[PDB]
């Protein structure tokens, strides 16, 4: 029988039924299912079948042929050219018959067709329907679903084909086109999916389109689309307009007078929403766009460049028109302000900074005006519109109008920073802020740096919505601040500020002030939530009394956090409190300058305690991965790390956090921890260790393991060393062998992406041997173990190693192991040491040298190689 | 095993290159394009291309915050 059936008994209550099912379709994977895809094109192709059996169909034949992972869709795909073509055509001829006779929110085997197309394509395996398909469109005589779901079949396919294919057959293609688009076809859903294809195979239309002709001739049978009341298809054509125009950026003067000027003045009219939100996104983009053609010509005049593409500067005969509409259309405000929606209203924002840039003086006649008339509106939403039609064209239009206004302006500004409608001090704020932002008339004030910041103190404890454009009026406030110390000449950072003797109260105000119920007006938080750290990086703790006890207020606000955080059953939320955490792993970061060697440390164990807890309840989830470990890596330096209390808890959950084996990245991170615990395992470390044993054999025996992670295997047993570690040096061999593998690694710095991280393992390795030979300083364990029973191999051992020091000069590192070896080397034995002894250049460049005076050491070391030396002539 | 989403990241923003456009939200369907990850992948690799931003990996060029578009520093 059939799968389609099967869809349904996948969901069936009979276990068995469904247990065989789940069995044919592994196996058949393996399999490869040759008959399978045909008798499943039959049933799909008849569509006497329930919508849900079918897509059902189409996600299990789907998941057949395509995937999620792009290796696993070429595989499906070599799959498929692995099926015979009798049945695997087979499957494709009853697929067709689908088309039309079925409802799919997603089409899978357009997915699929291309993905493997991209396969058959190539090889012109299959490229021969698709003149048929031409024929098939460029005829019609399929009832209009057949056509319809075969469309939204073409869309998703020239989506999902691999770019350079669908080429072959794009003439052909081109033939079904233009049967296609005549005006005359009907159904809105087959011509959405049309537009919608055409977006799809963007890429790569370059040879037709390269002739004016035809793209001009696809703009009139647009022109004739352009009045058709069905919303979708006009949003797939003017996306389709964003694309062209962002590629080969072409002329609308044909169409902008006749269609797109009187369509939008009457859309501007129309208080339907239909204007509102189809043609306004666009409208973004054409009014920026155009933006392009009046600096183009405004330079190409200024530059004697004539455009190959010329302006026409609609938009000098518009501005009058478009400035009063606009700043009259900044009223319908949401008093209650999240700012995560998109609407008319940000594209038109966009376009007014952007375009203003573009824009002439004609808008300042016409916004200054406004400015005046709304600046005190007694309403909020209209009192919003002139000063922020004002703060839009501050850079835009050129300094000759803008300067004298915020001279005459600013003194004016103060005072009004200060008038009582609280909305005017203040949008006047951040105003001004946007001012100096904007034009450069003022940089510092001195009768009003304290007055305007006693007016701030009190600003400090208003509602949210009043706050927002605060917080920015603040940074640029700081900014102002810096402009009144520096002078000419300066010291380090100054340590005292005046506020410090009233800036306790400001940071006694701000975690109230930031943990306010009401948030969701105006984005109010995250402005807030960031300035900390700055205003914390902008903040000085030397004398430190708050940082203490606020400290601890600290933690009091991070329990606050962390008990909505205990529970977060919402992406978004989560989400949302990782801010605050990001904004914490900065102001920490902007207080440990100083350890304080007390408190701070004391503080730090208490939040430990608090922070694993917590990870008490972390693992299982991926929860706190890394935000805590970048502080742990700064933690440890502020007593050496000793870890005395600390790491008994640590001891089961990463043992079994090694025993883990998913962890590899998390490991990772352990791996940067143990970096910091190398001060830390001073004693009883001895029998927890046969556990390392296991993992370390199996981590270690498996070469999957991380290659940098191979000094970190044996460095981190130094502070094991000081208590409870008992294996002797015959492990100073394998490190004999890293510096001997990276000399191994045929690394070819061609590019930049090896680089950027290499010249860290070496570090790794360095101060492994430097801690070995420092605590204990050994030629070699039992001579050497492996001569015993690898000797053969030995002799290599010695020439390849001889090769490795072939260089006369070598790096650092590789050098440090060298010297060693040139001790114990001598002291392994003779064999073969007249032949490889007398191996390589700059023995006299060396011995010149060694002579030089203010040699280290190594020099000395080389001497001796030669009682040994000595040892055979 | 894995593979480093991090790197396809890269690659992702090669691929989807341009040096007048670099709106994210193309770099983002890019992603959506060829192949696709673990429902969460918007989440945890925004997370981290933002993560990199904070490190001034990248330099701000349009919006603020992964709603924008970017450019390389120097």
């Amino acid at each position: 029988m059939e799968l389609i059936t099967i869809l349904e008994k996948t969901v069936s209550p009979d276990r068995l039924e469904l247990e065989a099912a789940q069995k044919f379709l592994e196996r058949a994977a393996v399999e490869n299912l040759p008959t399978f895809l045909v008798e499943l094109s039959r049933v799909l192709a008849n569509p006497g079948n329930s919508q849900v059996a079918r897509v059902a169909a189409g996600l299990q034949i789907k998941n057949s042929l395509t995937s999620k992972d792009p290796d696993i869709k070429a595989q499906y795909q070599q799959r498929w050219l692995a099926i015979d073509a009798n049945a695997r055509r087979e499957v494709k001829n009853y697929v067709l018959q689908t088309l039309g006779t079925e409802t799919y929110r997603p089409s899978s085997a357009s997915q699929c067709v291309a993905g493997i197309a991209c396969a058959e394509i190539p090889v012109n395996q299959w490229p021969e329907l698709i003149p048929q398909l031409v024929a098939n469109v460029t005829n019609p005589n399929s009832t209009e679903h057949m056509k319809e779901s075969t469309l939204e079949a073409i869309g998703y396919i020239c989506q999902d084909i691999d770019p350079e294919q669908l080429q072959d057959k794009s003439n052909e293609i081109l033939t079904a086109i233009i049967q296609g688009m005549r005006k005359e076809e009907p159904s809105n859903n087959v011509k959405l999916a049309a537009t919608n294809a055409l977006l799809n195979s963007l890429e790569f239309t370059k040879a037709n389109f390269d002739k004016e002709s035809e793209r001009h001739f696809i703009m009139q049978v647009v022109c004739e689309a352009t009045q058709c009341p069905d919303t979708r298809v006009r949003v797939a054509a003017l996306q389709n307009l964003v694309k062209i125009m962002s590629l080969y950026y072409q002329y609308m003067e044909t169409y902008m007078g006749p269609a797109l000027f009187a369509i939008t003045i009457e859309a501007m009219k129309s208080d339907i929403d239909e204007v509102a939100l189809q043609g306004i996104e666009f409208w973004s983009n054409v009014c920026d766009e155009e933006m392009d053609l009046a600096i183009e010509a405004s330079e190409a005049a200024e530059q004697g460049r004539p455009p190959e593409h010329t302006s026409k500067f609609y938009a000098k005969g518009a501005l009058q028109y478009l400035v009063p509409i606009l700043t009259q259309t900044l009223t319908k405000q949401d008093e209650n302000d999240d700012d995560d929606d998109w609407n008319p209203c940000k594209a038109a924002g966009v376009c007014l900074m952007l375009l203003a840039t573009c824009c002439e003086d004609d808008i300042v006649p016409h916004v200054l005006p406004f400015i005046k008339e709304h600046i005190k509106n007694p309403d909020w939403r209209y009192r919003d519109a002139a000063v922020m039609a004002f703060g839009c064209i501050l850079e835009g239009p050129e300094p000759s109008q803008l300067k004298p206004l915020v001279i005459q302006a600013m003194p004016t500004l103060i005072e009004l920073m200060k008038d009582p409608s609280v909305v005017v001090r203040d949008t006047a704020a951040w105003t001004v802020g946007r001012i100096c932002e904007l034009l450069p008339e003022a940089a510092i004030n001195d009768v009003y740096l304290a007055p305007l910041l006693q007016c701030l103190i009190e600003g400090l404890s208003a509602e949210p919505r009043v706050a927002s454009n605060v917080c920015w009026a603040f940074s640029s406030l700081a900014e102002a601040a810096y402009e009144a110390a520096d002078v000419a000449d300066d010291q380090e950072e100054p340590a005292t500020y005046c506020l410090s003797s009233s800036f306790e109260l400001i940071v006694q105000k701000l975690l109230e002030t930031t943990d306010r119920p009401d948030g969701h007006q105006n984005n109010l938080r995250s402005s807030a939530y960031e300035s900390l750290m700055e205003i914390v990086k902008n903040s000085a703790k030397d004398c430190y009394p708050a940082v203490q006890k606020t400290t601890l207020v600290i933690m009091e606000r991070l329990q606050q956090v962390l008990q909505m955080e205990s529970h977060i059953q919402s992406t978004s939320d989560r989400i949302q409190f990782n801010d605050l955490q990001s904004l914490l792993c900065a102001t920490l970061q902007n207080v440990l300058r100083k350890v304080q060697h007390q408190d701070a440390l004391q503080i730090s164990d208490v939040v430990m305690a608090s922070l694993l807890r917590m990870f008490q309840s972390t693992a299982g989830s991926g929860g706190v991965q890394e935000d805590a470990l970048m502080a742990v890596s700064t933690l440890v330096e502020v007593l050496g790390g000793e870890f005395l209390k600390y790491m008994e808890a640590f001891k089961p959950f990463l043992g079994i956090g090694l025993k883990n084996y998913a962890e590899y990245q998390v490991c990772l991170a352990a791996v940067g921890l143990v970096g910091d615990l190398c001060r830390a395992l001073q004693s009883n470390i001895i029998p927890f260790c046969d556990e390392v044993m296991q993992l370390l054999l199996e981590n270690l025996g498996n070469e999957n393991v991380h290659r940098s992670v191979k000094p970190q295997i044996l460095s981190v047993f130094g502070d094991i060393a000081l208590a409870i570690g008992g294996e002797f040096k015959k492990y100073l061999e394998v490190v004999l062998n890293t510096l001997q593998q990276a000399s191994q690694a045929q690394v070819d710095k061609s590019d930049y992406d090896m680089v950027d991280y290499l010249n860290e393992l070496r570090e790794s390795c360095l101060e492994a041997y430097t801690g070995i030979v420092q605590g204990l300083k050994g030629d070699q364990e039992n001579v050497h173990p492996d001569v015993m029973l690898v000797q053969p191999r030995v002799e290599f051992i010695l020439s390849f190693i001889d090769h490795i020091a072939g260089d006369e000069d070598h790096t650092d590192g590789v050098v440090a192991c060298a010297a060693g070896l040139i001790g114990d080397l001598c002291t392994a034995f003779g064999k073969d040491v007249l032949k490889l002894v007398e191996a390589r250049p700059m023995i006299h460049e060396l011995l010149t040298e060694g002579r030089r005076s203010k040699t280290n050491k190594a020099k000395t070391l080389a001497t001796w190689a030669t009682k040994e030396l000595r040892k055979l002539k | 095993d894995h593979p480093k989403y991090s790197d396809m990241i890269v690659a992702a923003i090669q691929a989807e290159k341009n040096r007048a456009g670099s709106s994210r939200q193309s770099i983002q369907k890019y992603i959506k394009s060829h192949y696709k990850v673990g429902e969460n992948a918007d989440s945890q690799i925004k997370l981290s291309i933002k993560r990199l931003v904070t490190t001034g990996v990248l330099k701000q060029t349009k919006g603020v915050g992964a709603s924008g578009s970017f450019r390389l520093a120097k």
